């Protein structure tokens, strides 16, 4: 690719998450952006059904 | 969200190689106090935007545990081992919740990553490590709205080098 | 399909007690060769007919193993231990899939059963065993149509009695 | 609400090792004798590329 | 103490067949709260008396758990599955320790039984169950002297019969 | 070589969570009826600082 | 042989702090193909020389597996998570044998490290990583004589730093 | 300690290993030396009973 000036600096993403944990149903949507080659990213997740979550969000972190 | 990894030392990037088609992953995470969290995900690229579709089934979390009590604290950083099996990639990692009050609650991730390209079109990476730093930075609401940051690095074990030229 | 159990020795029937509302169950099955099979089920009663709705996520089955090769034999009968935890029922069992070459491929089921009635409306069973005989009666169409039989019994360990008055 | 013979019906949706499938099923049993039989049909994702046995406890 | 099993239904007795030479066994028991208990045993016959020699290594039991607090109740009866692997016998079982607060602390036994006779001198049993009722009859002296009873039965799943002629 | 009633003797040595112990034991059972009873004595490392139950399947 | 670790970033050294008395450790390693290897070790200091006394019980290794076939290859480097629990240190790691022919066979180490000093005399380290590079450099004989090298580093996750000042 | 000149550069060690793997008894002795603060070491292990080992030495590596 010659040099970093020819790589996409950032890329956006969108997410839909649906599931059931200990019998509790929920659905989320999310939106974010990251830097593909620097390996960094951030996103915002909104619970749209089943909120407020009756369990720690942390168990969903690696699935977002 | 494995498209966002910094690979060093020339380690091939299985995720970026999989586009424009994308890839899937599948995982079961086993918690030391009996919980299971299973997930399937599809990653696609829609023009310039990545699109994730995630299915989750979790069960057996103890009612008196940090997860169901919503008293989990924060994740420690973690390190996944990633290697080829059956012409796809396997990952495993140990993660640890640092709970309020100091105790860690650990879990073990078992993952398979599947390119939508055939393995014949891919340069497969050798055995390596992928560090993940995950921070749930803003709890905007409850319950209801979360901001999450991640930094990830694919690397070899450089701190304790081989005396034989092994990675 | 837990509504169909013959209970002996006066053991209360958590499943039959749950009607007309019904019940749910959640399970992760771990296989000794690395596969996981996770499921969630809802059981309801629509007039005169029982209705099941099932969601499944399976992963990490080895490509070269009996499951993904579709070179499994049959299930041995199994015995589940069932007991109250967190005001609901937990079950665990070991199952063994007979496979070509004199192999048994074993797995471990971790289940939670949840009545839709409040725990205060229910007579909870003490610790007991549930024997399950599961048989594929015919593969009507390769990979497309199956007939499956089950016989199930809820019981205590009658073969080896207590000397202390315990079930 | 229960009878000595009862029918049942099922719908199953899943993904195993990346393979999506959907099934329907119909059965009948004797709840008090603890016996039952059912027929399961794969309606999407057939023929299944894995042993049906792994779905036995979920039907 | 596997010489003392009542076998029914014509099941061959791997243990009784092994005399006068005897047999060994090796086991790891995993507890759901993180403890491990590993053991090795030799069984021989000295004239008219059976002689056992046992080595044990246990670790990772939580300091605050029922085991290290010595606040366990009693063992429920258990059922082991037993089958041939590698020309010897494998067993696995789930055991459940009743503990204060309505708790059951469960564990998973993984055992190999090895006859001192060659496998060609033996009639190997098919897959079957071994029920074990283990009871502490008295704690004669706190932490120093115990009396323990066991009743064991080797059998098939008689409660839920096959429709295909299987054991 | 087996009889309808048989005695047995055991010696056990172990370490659990760093705690060394040694036991001896003596018992009798009916091999064909599948019943037995034994008395275990802790001879070193007593009183045990853990539940005896974890040693039940090793006696 | 945990006395020989290079600790960086000011992480306290639980092992070196334990002298002149020393420390013990206890571990069960669970292999993905069913093997267990359990060990207990005592570390002492005799004048200027460290002295190790090790007890091992291993079982359930499959006859057809890399271990019993003596076809194990070499260990990949590995990374242990180390953290305080119950006033002592717990460790866990995933290790992987790189077998001849390319496949990795993995295992999971569960360790407790116990100082011979009371915890009140010790500065306990926070959650951190310990990289281990283990190379069986010379196979002098069989079977019978082995040379083994190790390099070890105690560190934090520096490659993927926190945006909040966390270690 | 002021500086590295006041730290022991190397420390020797000796090991005795006894066990049973899949019913096979063995005993080993070993001797080695390492650098405590550099975190490096090497040892030689000799099987004195039960050799040659009927299983891969590798399963003993973390116990030496
Ligand atoms: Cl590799
Ligand atoms: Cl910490």
């Amino acid at each position: 690719h010659g040099s970093a000036s020819f790589l996409k600096k950032t890329m956006p993403f969108k997410t839909t998450i649906e599931g059931t944990v200990n019998g509790h149903y929920f659905k989320c949507t999310g939106k974010g952006e990251g830097n593909p080659f620097e390996g960094t990213q951030e996103m915002k997740i909104e619970v749209i059904e089943g909120g407020p979550l009756p369990f720690a969000f942390h168990i969903l972190s690696t699935s977002c | 969200s494995k498209t966002f990894i910094k690979y060093v030392s020339g380690i091939p990037d299985y995720f970026k190689q999989s586009f424009p088609e994308g890839f899937t992953w599948e995982r079961t995470t086993t918690y030391e106090d009996g919980g299971f969290l299973t997930a399937h995900q599809d990653t696609s690229l829609d023009g310039d935007c990545l699109v994730y579709k995630v299915k989750i089934l979790g069960n057996n979390f103890p009612a008196d545990g940090p997860v169901m009590q919503n008293k989990a604290g924060r994740w420690e950083p973690s390190t996944e081992i990633v290697y080829e099996v059956d012409g796809v990639l396997r990952g495993q990692s140990l993660m640890a919740l640092k709970c309020p009050g100091g105790r860690h609650l650990t879990c073990h991730l078992h993952t398979t990553y599947r390119s939508k390209k055939p393995a014949s079109a891919l340069k497969m990476p050798g055995f390596h490590f992928e560090d993940h730093r995950i921070e749930i930075m803003e709890e905007v609401e409850k319950g209801k709205c979360y901001k999450q940051y991640e930094a990830a690095v694919g690397r070899y074990c450089d701190a304790a080098p081989s005396k034989l030229g092994h990675n």
